[PDB]
């Protein structure tokens, strides 16, 4: 979702939502400053991180060549969650 | 004969005769040049095979199929051509010895 | 034909036509580009790069890009030596700065220097 | 070095070719800017042949002498004819300013230069 | 009928395939040759711009958009 | 091996080793290199002296036709004495060979402008005029082909930087096009690809 | 093998002659022509309408330069600027940041599509086929500021289909 | 000018539509492309020999990636060699097509041009289905043909060969012995064979003018040596049997085709190397040696030995160069391209001398002038 | 000042320099002309317009990429000014239609424009708002034209004191007017002295005044120094061109004076060099059919 | 097709070509698009067990150049390639 800057507009995902008195916001007079409303960071905080039995794990995306290459991450430590460098989302082990 | 194939190609009455005495020019202008410069050597090798294959030519198409390098005015045009450059090749001297030094690394490539 | 010699330069520093700011401003430097320490391996040695001093590069007023006013921002010459260098440098016109080369020295090592009774180096881990 | 020559076997001729072709250009201007419609006087533009001359001052080596005079021959051949425009010989002005200064002081102001 | 005898030229319904949301109508042949196997119409103010005349292209959904552009066989 | 590399010839090597070799001894007066690489094209490498000698020569002798030509190119290479390289390269007609005749020479001395043997070569010659500056002796026409009239430089020269020194555009207060210094709008990101570990040893130098 | 042409005597027999000077008095061959443009009269054209039946295409047309993102899922690129890499006229500008999480992700990506040349080497390089040419052509612009790209543009252009371009990419998966 | 067939400036000196002088300005249209792949790699670079001949969309690229594996030292797989023959062939359709609809409107001709290019979209459509592209095809990565065809392709090559012997026979039939037509153009363009030698001059101009001189049968550089046809000589000079030896060169690449798809095995794609082609998804997903090579491949580029060659093809055109500067590197130090049409456009004074301006258009019209590849 | 605002590098095409222009007008003659040389200056130019959109095609090719905007306003509304004033550096006032349209008389432009556009201006924090007039801008009467800019000069000294306000003298260039209806002639005997001034260097004053201080609330002056008499001028332009909706306050203008006021300073006190009409009447005196 | 007999008469009389023929609409001889995928294999490699990199490396097999002369009574004179031999006649109707 988008936020409220002071100019009272819709900020960005990442922080270059303008100043109060850049000109550039008076480029952007009467059109659209576009935004894609859905978010990368909303998602990750709706995934069922799942519970895998084997102790190094695998990660494909769905099918081969369609995703990632095949990352292989680790289950040790119960005091942080294995997060995948190319999928962006985590697995855990249960024993 | 009729209808030959080039644009800038047309044929006299008697080819073999003019080849000769065209190949007989060579030899002439050849035996103005000195004899120790390989041009010589070489050229007079090569003028004399061909008009040893010449000379028990009677046909034209026979001289067309044995002798390599046809048909017949291309034959001609060659031996012209090479008449002019030996007429070059009194002038020049191109048989001294070697001009002088290159940088020496200059053709090593990959600098 | 065996025409006359004269101890002078040469002088294309008009005849290429640059502009004279780029003519004389453009203090270059000659230098070896060493070896890359995050790689190993010295191939990329061995070639004087002559390059040319930076200027500036200003924010893009619609993208943020480093829009330049440089010609002669992105020259490498690459060269052999460095009497060639510098007599390139001296016909083309612009003056420059020299680095040398700085060759690793040798040193000598050995596994069974690695190992001693009564020297003081001691992996104690291998 | 002993290079074989262009044109010139001293500076006498270098002198020589060159201010014939300076005696070409004064009399190239008239035509030229009588024919190609212009917004300069005759003065002006010969004003600014002579100028180019003036810059080339500390050229010495008689190659060099004959390159500059076949650089010439070859404009004036293309400013002879029609090949050239009113956008090149305008581009041989500089008028648009570019008013670019060489005060320390407006290097200073207007700055991030030497 | 005047509505499609000033909207292009065509009378050739028949085949009826189907439509989609914002109304638009698709009609897929076979008797004709390739390149007039199917067709669009537009309908009229599909997000208000009055678009019976002046139509755009891209006023189609995208998987209409490939299925029309000859890269299937099934709508 | 058998599949996936490309098969050397051996018989036509001999025989274009045996013709360089022919050519080195039978013209002694320019002859500096002959040499044959794996994929068997001939290259003769001259003082520049006798270029048009040794173009009768290799138009006719009938034994070497070599009737069409290609290329000319002088191309730029630093650090040296003679930076310029003229690089003929001919196609015979009753033979089916290649040959590369590649004289060398540096900013300002000039060659005799080949033009009157090989017809071919006039615009050849004017072009590489105009982009490098080899000048041309005993020449009809030296006019300026693929660049701009009022642009100078010979720009295929390492000098000679990617974007030029002028930039055309517009302006309505004197209704014409005008020059201006460039004002480029991306920085041409230079992509650093010079890889270690000695790429190919084959070719190694003698180290200085 | 050659097959050399025009080479004839013309036959002078009397048919021959009369034949070729009925050609001449009547102009019958350009008669015959006049044959040739009314077959072609009476076809029908192979035209189409353009708004209503559009031209076909390929699976593998480059078009739109849109983005992917993962099946229920974030951002599908990494920033590993293999694209800026490949890219010949170097159109791709990629300004990389990590996000606020740590894994790797970008700030700045932009497509000039002024200066794109659509070949499809982005479409190689891209390791987990985030960037794709996009299936249609419709930019048309009356700005141009309007042409070149961002990374919200590029998002909300991938977020207008994305079953096209796995409909596409099912399709093409085998090949490349 | 419409019968400048792209821009050709031509400062014609003339007496009265009766001429004295023709001088033909060509570099308006100069693009950097040797300077630009001093500065670029190779795989980078190779659209610019898409881009330099427009016509020759896969010939030029078939030259350079022969360029290439003839520095390299490497042989691709045959299935790559026939359909690179195969595309060579139908591009040399498209170029003489061209050629002939140009020739057309140069000379008046409205409707053929309407006809042929009919035919021309459909060899467009079946680029498209090919490459992904609409007349700038890659698709020839030096190392072997990538991302080959699917099935759904030698269906439309047959049917399409069929269908195009047709129309090259009803395009004999409109024009091809029309009375007007030839008595337009036979007359003109004659240029003597010894200086149509000694003016540079290949392809076209020398099948017209006299000599026998085929590239392809004199030098195999490719799978030419198992296929068979025949090419048409020029009897004297003379635009019109020019021109039927460019209609027997299309219903000859025709012949080709049919025994090509006669002679197509299934073999493979690519050649046997990873160094040289990037892997394909299966590899590049799952194994390492893949992604190594994938991963530098396209950052660098595979490393090539230093050399300078030079090679060429029998282009539609003519005697298409390309001459390549190597160093031990990854970019190619410098390349410069022998260009037909510039050996064509050098004899264009001495073939209009004598005749008049309409002459000189037919002139300009004989000789598929581009100038994309004359301009270097 | 805001960070990118500073300048960068060398001048023109993409140099941001330390202004942000608000141009009013500029569809016409003398604004456009100003905005081809802040696009060679390289700023960016705000500029609206009410008109059919060719002019300002027409102006599109002068900024770098992006750089320039368009927008839309009319002489009845105070949303769209204040739109157009939201974030300007610098601000500059040129209107005035020289007949009268069948709404907008030669009364209540030069009274209801430039208050409100000033007014919201200084309501904008703005420095430096500029404000043309012409010269001798009197109450005193056969001037309708004259006392509305005099009006207009009240109000804008009025409101926002340090406004700079601008007179040059009548303006010669490449699509002048009023040398347009000298040339304009198919029997008249007058006489009254006269001065003109070149476009360009007008517009070099402009741009000094706008980036050079100590220049407000004081006037400017910017006359071409020819002084001399109509009738000379009428041999003079029509010797060089060879020949043997107009209201008559044109020729109240042409007939009025040229007279010069010593309290306020111009050309070489601001420092740009003037010159003279003879070149560029040269320019502009063409149609001409074969004497060229 | 979808044409009357007359028109087609019409077009057989204008020449002889048989226009109902061969037609230039193509109705149904593409082949129907979306077909079952078929697989793309690998040639002579990805079979284990020998292929060596050691083997096969034909670019670093690219051989310096040979040289001969420098600065640094023969039978003889051969041509750098054979004569080849002039060509054949068409089979399939030359002229002549
Ligand atoms: N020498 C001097 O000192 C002189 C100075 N001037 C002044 O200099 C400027 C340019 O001179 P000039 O050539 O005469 O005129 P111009 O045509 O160049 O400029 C007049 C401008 O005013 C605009 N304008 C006028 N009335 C309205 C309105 N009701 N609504 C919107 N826009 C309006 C016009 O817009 P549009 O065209 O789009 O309708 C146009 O942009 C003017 O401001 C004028 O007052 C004028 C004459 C002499
Ligand atoms: S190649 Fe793909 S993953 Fe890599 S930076 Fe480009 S878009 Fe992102
Ligand atoms: S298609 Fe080509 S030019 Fe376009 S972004 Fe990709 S690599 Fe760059
Ligand atoms: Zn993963």
């Amino acid at each position: 979702g988008v936020r409220t800057s002071p100019t009272g507009e819709k900020v960005t995902h990442t922080g270059q939502v303008y100043d109060d008195e850049d000109y550039r916001r008076v480029r952007f007079v009467g059109r659209q400053k576009e935004v894609n409303e859905n978010f990368a960071i909303d998602l990750i905080a709706e995934q069922p991180v799942s519970q895998v039995g084997s102790r190094v794990i695998s990660c494909d995306g769905g099918g081969g060549a369609l995703g990632h290459p095949r990352v292989y991450i680790n289950l040790d430590k119960e005091t942080k969650t294995g997060t995948c460098g190319y999928c962006g989302l985590q697995f855990r082990q249960q024993h | 004969k009729k209808t030959t194939g080039l644009v800038g190609l047309a044929v006299c009455e008697t080819p073999h005769e003019r080849l000769k005495i065209l190949y007989t020019k060579i030899l002439d202008v050849l035996g103005h040049i000195p004899k120790n410069a390989a041009y010589r050597k070489y050229t007079e090798q090569i003028t004399n095979e061909k008009l040893s294959i010449v000379k028990a030519e009677p046909d034209v198409k026979k001289l067309e199929e044995q002798l390599q390098g046809g048909q017949i005015e291309e034959v001609i045009l060659q031996a012209e051509n090479e008449l002019s450059l030996a007429r070059k090749m009194i002038q020049w001297k191109p048989w001294e010895p070697l001009v002088e030094e290159p940088p020496a690394s200059q053709w090593k490539w990959p600098i | 034909t065996q025409l006359i010699t004269v101890d002078e330069k040469l002088d294309i520093t008009t005849l290429t036509g640059v502009p004279e700011e780029h003519i004389k401003t453009r203090k270059a430097r000659i230098f070896v580009p060493a070896r890359n320490n995050m790689q190993s391996g010295v191939n990329n040695t061995k070639k004087w790069k002559m390059e040319f001093d930076t200027r500036e590069r200003w924010e893009n007023p619609l993208m943020g890009w480093a829009s330049t006013a440089d010609p002669l921002s992105n020259l490498v010459l690459t060269f052999s030596t460095k009497e060639d260098a510098i007599a390139f440098a001296e016909k083309n016109g612009w003056s420059y700065d020299v680095e040398e080369r700085k060759v690793p020295k040798p040193k000598s090592k050995s596994y069974g220097a690695n190992f001693s009774w009564n020297k003081r180096t001691r992996v104690s881990t291998k | 070095t002993s290079v074989k020559p262009i044109f010139s076997r001293d500076m006498n001729e270098a002198k020589r070719r060159v201010r014939e072709l300076y005696r070409a250009w004064y009399r190239e201007v008239p035509n030229t800017v009588h024919l190609f419609q212009l917004d300069i006087s005759v003065k002006q533009g010969r004003d600014k042949v002579r100028e180019m001359f003036k810059k080339n001052a500390h050229v010495t080596d008689p190659r060099v002498v004959d390159l500059l005079v076949i650089k010439g021959k070859m404009e004036l051949e293309e400013t002879i004819n029609v090949w050239k425009q009113r956008t090149h010989v305008m581009r041989f002005f500089h008028e648009t300013e570019a008013p670019r200064p060489k005060d320390f002081l407006s290097k200073f102001y207007v700055g991030h230069d030497p | 009928y005047l509505r499609v005898l000033f909207r292009a030229n065509d009378v050739r319904v028949g085949t009826l395939v189907g439509e989609d949301k914002y109304g638009n109508k698709y009609y897929e042949d076979n008797k004709q040759f390739f390149g007039r196997h199917r067709w669009v119409i537009y309908t009229t103010e599909m997000n208000g711009k009055n678009t019976f005349w002046d139509v755009d292209g891209s006023m189609v959904p995208p998987e209409w958009h490939r299925w029309l552009h000859c890269m299937t066989d099934d709508p | 091996t058998r599949p996936t590399v490309r098969p050397r010839n051996d018989v036509a090597h001999k025989q274009l080793s045996a013709f360089g070799e022919y050519v080195a001894e039978i013209l002694p007066k320019y002859v500096q290199q002959v040499q044959v690489s794996c994929f068997s094209e001939l290259e003769i490498c001259i003082h520049p002296d006798g270029v048009i000698p040794v173009l009768t020569f290799l138009r006719d002798h009938s034994n070497a036709q070599f009737k069409s030509l290609a290329d000319l190119t002088a191309v730029d290479i630093p650090t040296r004495q003679n930076r310029f390289e003229i690089v003929y390269n001919l196609l015979s007609l009753r033979f089916n060979s290649r040959i590369r005749v590649k004289t060398y020479t540096d900013e300002l001395t000039p060659v005799e402008s080949s033009v009157s043997v090989y017809k071919a070569a006039n615009w050849y010659e004017r072009e590489i005029w105009d982009m490098f500056g080899v000048f041309f002796a005993n020449h009809p026409d030296l006019r300026r082909i693929l660049t701009d009239y009022g642009f100078e430089g010979h720009p295929f020269r390492k000098d000679f930087p990617l974007s030029g020194y002028v930039e055309l555009r517009y302006d309505d207060e004197v209704k014409r096009v005008v020059a201006e210094p460039v004002e480029l709008a991306q920085e041409f990101r230079k992509f650093d690809l010079n890889s270690p570990w000695e790429a190919f040893p084959a070719y190694r130098q003698p180290p200085e | 093998t050659y097959k050399y042409v025009n080479l004839r005597e013309p036959s002078m027999d009397m048919k021959s002659v009369t034949d070729r000077a009925a050609q001449t008095l009547l102009w019958t061959e350009l008669i015959r022509g006049l044959g040739m443009t009314l077959s072609y009269l009476f076809r029908e054209p192979a035209t189409i309408n353009y708004p209503f039946e559009k031209g076909p295409l390929s699976p593998r047309f480059r078009g739109e330069h849109a983005l992917r993102r993962y099946p229920s899922g974030e951002e599908r690129c990494i920033a590993c600027k293999l694209c800026e890499a490949v890219c010949p006229a170097q159109a791709i500008t990629i300004e990389a940041e990590p996000r606020a999480d740590g894994s790797r992700r970008t700030t700045r990506y932009d497509i000039d599509m002024t200066k794109c040349i659509y070949c499809g080497f982005c479409q190689e390089a891209c390791p987990v086929d985030a960037i794709v040419e996009g299936p249609n052509f419709e930019f048309s612009t009356e700005t141009h500021e309007e042409l070149l790209y961002n990374k919200e543009k590029l998002l909300n252009n991938g977020d207008k289909w994305e079953a096209e371009i796995a409909a596409n990419i099912q399709a093409d998966y085998l090949y490349r | 000018h419409p019968a400048a067939h792209g821009v050709l400036r031509l400062v014609m000196e003339l007496s009265g539509e009766m001429v004295r002088k023709c001088d033909p300005h060509i570099g308006l249209l100069h693009r950097g492309t040797e300077k630009l792949i001093e500065y670029k790699t190779y795989l980078q670079a190779l659209p610019y020999f898409d881009r330099l001949d427009y016509v020759s969309m896969m010939c030029n690229e078939q030259a350079y990636s022969l360029a290439v594996e003839k520095l390299l030292n490497i042989q691709p797989p045959p299935r790559a060699q026939w359909i690179r023959v195969l595309f060579g062939e139908i591009t040399r359709l498209l170029n003489h097509i061209m050629a002939v609809t140009t020739h057309a409107l140069d000379i008046g001709a409205m409707t053929p041009f309407f006809w042929m290019f009919e035919e021309r979209e459909k060899m467009f459509e079946f680029y498209e289905r090919v490459s992904g592209a609409r007349m700038h095809a890659a698709y020839v990565r030096p190392g072997g043909v990538h991302q080959d065809l699917p099935l759904g392709l030698m269906d439309d090559i047959y049917e399409f060969s069929k269908n195009f012997s047709l129309r090259i026979d009803e395009l004999e039939e409109m024009l091809t012995n029309n009375r007007i037509w030839r008595n337009r153009t036979v007359d003109i363009g004659v240029v003597t064979a010894e200086d149509a030698l000694n003016y540079g001059f290949s392809g076209v101009m020398l099948r017209g003018s006299g000599i026998q001189w085929d590239l392809r049968k004199t030098q195999p550089y490719d799978v030419y040596d198992q296929v068979e046809f025949d090419v048409p000589i020029g009897s004297r000079g003379d635009c019109y049997d020019r021109y039927l030896c460019r209609v027997e060169e299309m219903r000859q690449s025709i012949r080709i085709i049919s025994q090509c798809l006669n002679k197509m095995p299934p073999g493979e794609i690519k050649v046997d190397d990873a160094k040289v082609s990037p892997p394909k998804r299966a590899e590049m997903k799952t194994s390492m040696e893949s992604l190594i090579h994938h991963f530098k491949l396209y950052t660098e580029g595979y490393q090539v030995p230093p050399g300078a060659t030079y090679t060429a093809i029998e282009a539609p055109k003519g005697e298409f160069g390309v001459y390549l500067v190597s160093d031990g590197s990854s970019r190619p130090y410098r390349c410069k391209i022998k260009a037909p049409g510039f050996a064509h456009l050098a004899g264009l004074d001495k073939m209009s001398k004598g005749h008049m301006l309409a002459d000189v258009v037919a002139i300009i019209g004989t000789q598929d002038i581009v100038f994309g590849e004359v301009d270097r | 000042l805001h960070h990118a605002v500073i300048p960068h590098g060398k001048g023109g095409r993409s140099s941001v320099s330390g202004i942000v222009a608000t141009v009013f007008g500029a569809t016409g003659f003398l604004g456009r002309y100003l905005v081809n040389h802040l696009g060679r200056m390289g700023s960016q130019v705000i500029v609206p317009y009410r008109c059919e959109p060719y002019d300002t095609m027409h102006l599109r090719p002068m900024g770098d990429l992006g750089q320039i905007i368009f927008m839309d306003w009319n002489g009845r509304d105070k949303d769209s000014i204040r739109r157009a004033v939201e974030h300007s550096n610098v601000v500059i006032n040129l209107v005035g239609r020289e007949w009268e349209t069948k709404n907008f008389d030669f009364e209540d432009v030069f009274v209801k424009i430039p208050q409100a556009i000033a007014q919201v201006s200084k309501e904008a924090g703005v420095e430096k708002f500029i404000h043309i007039s012409h010269l001798n801008a009197d109450i005193k009467s056969s001037s309708k034209y004259l006392r509305n800019k005099a009006v207009g000069e009240k109000e804008v000294r009025e409101t926002f004191p340090e406004a700079t306000i601008i007179k040059p003298a009548d303006i010669f260039g490449r699509e002048d007017r009023f040398l347009n209806y000298f040339a304009n002639i198919r029997s008249l005997g007058k006489k009254t002295v006269k001065q003109p001034v070149y476009i360009v260097d007008v517009t070099k004053g402009i741009i000094n005044a706008i980036k050079d201080p100590d220049a407000r609330g004081k006037t400017f002056a910017f006359v071409g120094p020819n002084r001399y008499l109509l009738f000379d001028l009428v041999q003079y332009v029509f010797a060089v061109a060879h020949r043997p909706w107009t209201t008559r306050d044109k020729v109240e203008r042409i007939h009025t004076t040229d007279r010069t006021l010593p309290h306020l300073p111009g050309l070489e006190d601001l420092g740009v060099q003037a010159t003279p009409l003879e070149l560029k009447a040269i320019e502009v005196l063409r149609r001409h059919r074969t004497y060229r | 097709a979808s044409a009357t007999r007359l028109i087609q008469g019409l077009r057989n009389w204008a020449s002889g070509r048989d226009l109902q023929a061969k037609l230039q609409l193509r109705y149904q001889e593409i082949s129907k698009r979306t077909q079952p995928p078929p697989k793309l294999p690998v040639g002579p490699s990805h079979r284990l067990s020998n292929n060596y990199y050691c083997a096969r490396d034909g670019r670093r097999e690219a051989m310096p150049p040979s040289i001969v002369m420098s600065s640094q009574s023969e039978k003889k004179a051969v041509s750098p390639a054979p004569p080849i031999k002039r060509w054949e006649l068409s089979q399939d109707e030359p002229y002549l």
